[PDB]
């Protein structure tokens, strides 16, 4: 029933419009804003703990918006609460990564961080260039597809509503909603990207999105070894809860 | 997941 597909699509697009940390309008105005050399130096001078704490806050900030995104999606809130929790815990960062592509400049490889765009050298103090490089390469590759806001909305929702997450009690229900989302997205893609493979190319990036996020979890686990106190007493409570 | 649980119901 196209009627249902359309309503589901509109609801997700509406939710996305109302729940990104940065609206398209704000992004357009923040377009030409890269950190100054002094600001970049400042970032590189921060301790590893200090920068990690800053990164943890920014990520948590973005994750909180993904939670709002999910709550405004009718089909999501119809899933039993247990699965809602599982989808969010396993997919919040993946959605943030997809959304991050909206705030990534593929010409000079810079990402919006704390109000301005900065290259990967901005994260030097993390001592995790492999993680950063992987995050940037994905963003750069997703940006090459030139997705519209509607496509990003629908795709980010498909990433979130994944019937493959382990421990789901009612996977089939998640699968059913995700199929309606993918079918909606496939049609939207026709409006833009003439000559595609686009949906298939997007779907093929799913495992990559997950690899970047697992790498994040790994880098974090080691950080917890070196600085346990900073994690349990300084990082945002939600960040600790989701990745510990 | 006390926190995530709280946010979902806020
Ligand atoms: C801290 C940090 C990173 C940046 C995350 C960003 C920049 C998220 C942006 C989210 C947005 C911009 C959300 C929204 O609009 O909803 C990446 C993964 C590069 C590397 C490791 C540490």
């Amino acid at each position: 029933t196209m009627s249902e597909i359309d309503r589901i699509a509109q609801n997700i697009i509406k939710s996305h419009l109302e729940t990104c940390q940065y609206t398209m309008e704000e992004l357009h105005q923040l377009a030409w804003q890269t950190h100054t050399y002094e600001e970049i130096k400042a970032y590189q001078s921060k301790s590893r703990e200090a920068l990690w704490q800053q990164c943890a806050i920014q990520i948590t900030h973005a994750i909180q918006y993904v939670v709002e995104f999910a709550k405004r999606i009718t089909g999501f809130m119809e899933l039993c609460q247990n699965d809602q929790i599982l989808l969010l815990k396993s997919g919040c960062l993946e959605v943030v990564l997809v959304r991050m592509c909206r705030a990534f400049n593929p010409l000079n490889n810079t990402v919006l961080f704390e109000g301005k765009y900065g290259g990967m050298q901005m994260f030097k103090a993390l001592g995790s260039d492999d993680l950063v490089n992987e995050a940037f390469d994905f963003a750069k590759n997703l940006c090459s597809l030139q997705l519209t806001e509607e496509e990003i909305a629908l795709f980010s929702s498909a990433v979130l509503i994944s019937p493959d997450r382990a421990w789901l009690l009612e996977p089939r229900k998640v699968q059913k909603l995700q199929e309606k989302i993918y079918f909606a997205l496939q049609h939207v893609i026709q409006k833009n990207h003439l000559d595609d493979e686009t949906l298939a190319k997007l779907i093929a990036k799913i495992p990559t999105i997950t690899a970047v996020c697992n790498l994040h979890g790994e880098k974090l686990q080691v950080f917890k070894q070196s600085h346990p106190d900073i994690v349990n007493t300084l990082f945002p409570p939600l960040y600790k809860e989701l990745f510990n | 997941h006390k926190i995530l649980h709280r946010l979902l119901q806020e």
